[PDB]
């Protein structure tokens, strides 16, 4: 009895970790995006700079 | 806003919204080749906001007491207080 | 004496004057343009040629007619100091805002200065505390010492900076200076009437503190020589008057970030980012004349207000150079909760050792910071997996930590008007004894929310009652 | 160093913080209106840096056998090392 | 001299400006000789600017230079000396020696620009290099006339692969070789000069089979980028002239990116992404056309490439990726676990691959071998997380076989005799085939992992078992 309980916990533990790690990948994900924008913006700003000089 | 202020009554002044006086002044900038500041928005973006919010006060006694409440609208981008404006 | 120029142009506050007659001032040199609003005080950065300078305008330009009289005043400007500076709130001009009327100056001297040689260094040692936990734990200062703040200024960044004049200032007996470059003019009336009330300033008999006020709103040409005139305050104090001093500079990010606008007009090619290409060596030379020589070690505190909180910046990143011990500020921690809102693994000062603060404080602030190192380390794999589905030992840990952090928070005295909470200001030797016992887990026994916002170690044990209640 | 070197004296020399050196570089050759390499820092401060660092040497016994020995040492700005210098 | 006489106007650092007169005509590549006492400042004529005022870049240092400096032209691109007497010759990038053998030459210099060969001239060939290196043999099989490159990250032993290659492939090779160094070290230099010395491959007496072109990064950018231009040409007389097969070498080309990306900021042409030369695809592609299997010659390059900070996304890498025949990664980890070469295998392709132009054998047991590691690499979370033997019998024998095979790529090397102290082993292509066949086979999955650890072929393999077990 124990033991069917004990591997049904563990699959229940295992889903919503999968589940907890999806919404954090979500998160950072969206910070990568804004990031990698930014390093554009900083590069372009460098190009911009040396073509007006 | 200030005339109020300097008759010493209270006023309230709402000033919505920054932001899109940011991209104003950047577009201001821009056209007038001055070099991208930060976010592309131009350098004396502080130097424009700083004027503006300043100017608004509670004067002194001998002023009347000079109320002019500010409150600047800001619309975050993204909801992400790091940014730069 | 007269020697006559013309405005030729007037881009910003950078105005171009042609020196018509070929007698040209030099650089560094003072000019006065007469107007029917005061006069405007001018500095030669470049010759151009043809006896055509570009002059650097410390106040505010408007109303220029295209080709205005020049008048040369000359050299640097020379301020006004004294003890009859003390009291006054200075403007960048000298000129005494605050209307306790004119300086009786003694010595007025030059805006320019150089900082002490390296053999007239005095290289000082000696512990300065505040009474902040936190500080003294991770960062105890020196007096003398150069200190340094950063992140975002005025989110109680101001307030820390007040709560270190409340607490420093007030266990300092010789002179002090407050600058407060880009300061929010409420909080300046607030603290010039606080230092009244407080009798640091009082307005008959003396003042053991002087002020220097450069407001945000006044042009950025007249916020970076803002900077130069307070030092040439404190060089008097230094030097002059011998006495050591303290310094508050808020925010020195303000300064940087002049520069960089005036750059851009005075035709130089803006380096990343966009700042001064003369960043390093300007504040280089600003910090060395703030240094501990055989005359004076005066205690600096400086605030950076750090832009998007980018240290990266390559300012903020060259403060640190100019620091012996930085408490640099994070505004997560502040999300956190935690006033004081100081980032405990971006805090540090040499004074910190197993000899210089001794062992048993060394071996305290080791095993802290591995703790919390560690408990940072489990912030993923305690969200992905609970930290009950981590190591026993660990979960020991990851309490402990819980508990450190809630005991680092602490209030403050003049944080006591916005937080509401009386202040507590706890011995460094105290302190040493109450986080050994927390680390031991002695006091592992009561909750998490009572190591929150309290002094010391009887303060939690006492609001245990409280929250058994 | 070298000096030292070549009287075959083994010496070391730490050059803290060449980092440093980068940025009066930048300030020299942007103020004399060099182009900008990236970063700011001119396209060139790998000659200025590769000159430097390759005269330190284990020389020959022919040559004494003298030995300067290098230690240069790089801030990283966040630990960023994709960074040109 | 020639009437070509310009005065110098603006040092404005390796950017030298020269006036010459009106009546003279200079030419874009070619190259102005300036006496000096620190010899002849070699300029090479970039650009035109107007009035017989060009803008030219220095090969060597500017120090001391006096604008008004008198200016011959030598008239063309810079001239190196050719011959079969520049083997064993180290050859400075003007053409001055640094081996001090006095005067290298045979009766001829050439200019050292060339145009890559046509279309037309281009001959196809599917031979196969041999390099003695048995994981490198076998799962990237190389090819004679090829592009070799070994991309890597930071001094992987960059040079210690190179080593290998010229210890093995050369002695066997009878062509020539030429070990072009763009920019190395000085340090690397003097191992490389005592080592090909040592291996003999420079033949104090007697004719060497490999010639040498050091160039030392302390040289300025301009010399830096025309050292490879130098070598380039050096190996076409071979292909060309000599007739003769060769093996070609470069070192690092990541520093030939670099070297350009500086020039072309200096020459006013804006660096374009990650500050990386616009001309440099195309550059890039006159320096790689020129390398070819031409129905003159076969030339078999092996060139460096420094992948900065192990990201092959950035473009310079990238671009160069394209262009080479048979791609080969270093990797830290394989290196680390003691593995020489320290090559993932996984993240090696070379072009010959296809089934039956390397065997359908070779083929069929390339494919079983890749999919045998492959196999313990993905498992190997699983062992990692959920534990070894929670795996199949049949997974954990294939992982048996992997970290045996693992420890069958692990070949000691003789240059690494050095570094590691333990011999070589030059393992026969066929030899190679048949000794993995048999482990895929399972034949000798009763020989320890660590029997198979730094030794050669399954006889040596055998061999150790027995050592072991002694």
């Amino acid at each position: 009895q124990g033991y069917a309980a004990e591997i049904s916990a563990r699959r229940n533990a295992m889903d919503n970790a999968s589940k907890n790690a999806g919404d954090m990948i979500n998160r950072y994900s969206i910070l990568y995006n804004r990031t990698r924008q930014a390093v554009i913006t900083n590069e372009l700003v460098d190009i911009i700079t040396g073509a007006s000089s | 806003g200030e005339w109020f202020r300097d008759n010493g009554k209270h006023a309230l002044i709402v000033y919505d919204d920054l932001s899109k006086q940011a991209v104003a002044y950047r577009q201001l900038s821009l056209l007038l080749r001055r070099p991208p500041g930060r976010e592309a928005y131009p350098g004396d973006v502080f130097y424009l906001h700083s004027r503006l919010l300043e100017r608004a006060a509670k004067l002194s006694e001998k002023e009347g007491s000079g109320s002019l409440t500010a409150l600047p609208v800001i619309e975050t981008q993204g909801g992400d207080v790091s940014a730069y404006i | 004496t007269p020697i006559t120029g013309k405005v030729t142009a007037v881009i910003g506050a950078i105005v171009d004057v042609h020196f018509e007659q070929s007698e040209l001032p030099a650089i560094l040199n003072a000019l006065e343009i007469k107007t029917p609003q005061g006069k405007l005080v001018l500095e030669v950065a470049q010759h151009l040629g043809e006896n055509t300078v570009r002059t650097i305008a410390m106040d505010g330009t408007e109303g220029l007619v295209r080709g205005e009289k020049v008048l040369d005043t000359g050299g640097p400007i020379s301020v006004p100091v004294g003890r009859e500076t003390l009291g006054r709130i200075i403007n960048v001009i000298g000129e005494p805002i605050d209307e306790r009327g004119p300086i009786k100056s003694k010595l007025r001297k030059p805006i320019h200065a150089d900082p002490p040689s390296f053999a007239e260094q005095s290289t000082s040692a000696e512990i300065l505390e505040t009474g902040i936990k936190v500080v003294d734990l991770l960062a105890p200062y020196a007096r003398g010492g150069k200190i340094g703040l950063f992140g975002g200024a005025g989110v109680g960044k101001t307030v820390f900076i007040q709560e270190l004049i409340n607490n420093i200032a007030k266990a300092h007996g010789g002179f002090s200076v407050f600058t407060g470059v880009g300061e929010r003019t409420r909080e300046g009336n607030d603290l010039y009437r606080e230092m009244k009330e407080t009798g640091v300033i009082n307005l008959e008999g003396e003042s053991k503190v002087a002020l220097v006020f450069g407001q945000m709103n006044e042009p950025p040409g007249a916020r970076a020589r803002v900077a130069l005139t307070g030092l040439t305050i404190a060089e008097y104090f230094r030097d002059e008057e011998g006495q050591d001093v303290l310094l508050f500079i808020d925010n020195i990010f303000r300064f940087t970030q002049a520069g960089s606008e005036v750059s851009a007009l005075l035709g130089r090619i803006p380096s990343a980012v966009g700042y001064q290409p003369t960043l390093a060596t300007d504040m280089g030379l600003l910090q060395e004349r703030i240094t501990t020589t055989k005359k004076g070690s005066v205690t600096s505190v400086q605030a950076v207000y750090v832009p998007a909180d980018d240290l990266t910046d390559p300012a903020p990143a060259t403060t640190f150079a100019h620091l012996d011990a930085t408490t640099v500020l994070s505004r997560g921690i502040s999300e956190l909760g935690i006033y004081p809102a100081v980032d405990p693994l971006d805090s540090k000062s040499r004074l910190l050792d197993a000899a210089v603060v001794g062992q048993e404080h060394y071996d305290v602030a080791s095993k802290v910071q591995e703790t919390l190192q560690t408990y940072k380390s489990l912030q993923d794999i305690i969200a992905i997996l609970g930290m009950d589905e981590l190591s026993e030992q660990d979960k020991l840990t990851v309490e402990r930590a819980r508990k450190i952090q809630r005991f680092l928070s602490q209030p403050f005295a003049v944080a006591e008007v916005f937080t509401g909470i009386p202040g507590k200001l706890v011995r460094l030797k105290d302190t040493v004894a109450s986080f050994k016992a927390v680390l031991e887990g002695k006091y592992d026994n009561i909750p998490e929310h009572a190591f929150y916002m309290v002094g010391g170690i009887e303060d939690v044990v006492a609001k245990a009652e409280k929250l058994a209640a």
